[PDB]
């Protein structure tokens, strides 16, 4: 021990299709 | 390749293609056949008028609307409905474009089995869908949940949707829409 411790979405889709038209 | 939307109303078909705003034919749903002794030889008389044709020429026409309450009921008629938006409104090739058509909640099932069939056969597509309207008017207001009432000539009907999730038990369908209120002011 001691040797160890030394170690250490509906809208966008939508809205997308609206302005595709 | 353009998609095709169709929504084929009880009123009025709206045909067009995808990425547009405005629909490129609106016309209304109806087949005319003359009703009366032909007496003039000639001069292009047809068997049968489609859409705005048989609106011109209404005061000799019988007019035949073939969907009634959603539900398509004369089905030769319907093909002509079919064979006029497709290749003189919108003057189109079926045989290269798939098809979106739409179709009210709690429809017969008959209807979606020879529109699929018919749509396979006589007007053959590489692919084609059947949606809901109200589904697709959500997707116009662009928003995610809420209850959608979609009130057109034959059918009026309330589907709500949360989170992109509808729930078919609250689907409310109800056969009073504007041809009823036709019929009422007549
Ligand atoms: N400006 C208006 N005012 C009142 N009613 C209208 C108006 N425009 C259309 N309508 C009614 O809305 C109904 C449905 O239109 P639409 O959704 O296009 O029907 P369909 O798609 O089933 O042909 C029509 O039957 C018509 O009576
Ligand atoms: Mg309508």
């Amino acid at each position: 021990r001691k040797q160890q411790l030394a170690e250490e979405c509906v809208i966008d889709a939508l809205l997308a299709d609206i302005r595709k038209g | 390749t353009t998609a095709l939307v169709c929504d084929n109303g009880s009123g009025l078909v709206k045909a067009g293609f995808a990425g547009d705003d405005a629909p490129r034919a609106v016309f209304p749903s109806i087949v005319g056949r003359p009703r009366h002794q032909g007496v003039m030889v000639g001069m292009g008389q047809k068997d049968s008028y489609v859409g705005d044709e048989a609106q011109s020429k209404r005061g000799i026409l019988t007019l035949k609307y073939p969907i009634e309450h959603g539900i398509i009921t004369n089905w030769d008629d319907m093909e002509k409905i079919w064979h006029h938006t497709f290749y003189n409104e919108l003057r189109v090739a079926p045989e290269e474009h798939p098809t979106l058509l739409t179709e009210a909640p709690l429809n017969p099932k008959a209807n979606r089995e020879k529109m699929t069939q018919i749509m396979f056969e006589t007007f053959n597509v590489p692919a084609m869908y059947v949606a809901i309207q109200a589904v697709l008017s959500l997707y116009a207001s662009g928003r995610t949940t809420g209850i959608v009432l979609d009130s057109g000539d034959g059918v009026t009907h309330n589907v709500p949707i949360y989170e992109g999730y509808a729930l078919p038990h609250a689907i409310m369908r109800l056969d009073l829409a504007g041809r009823d209120l036709t019929d009422y002011l007549m």
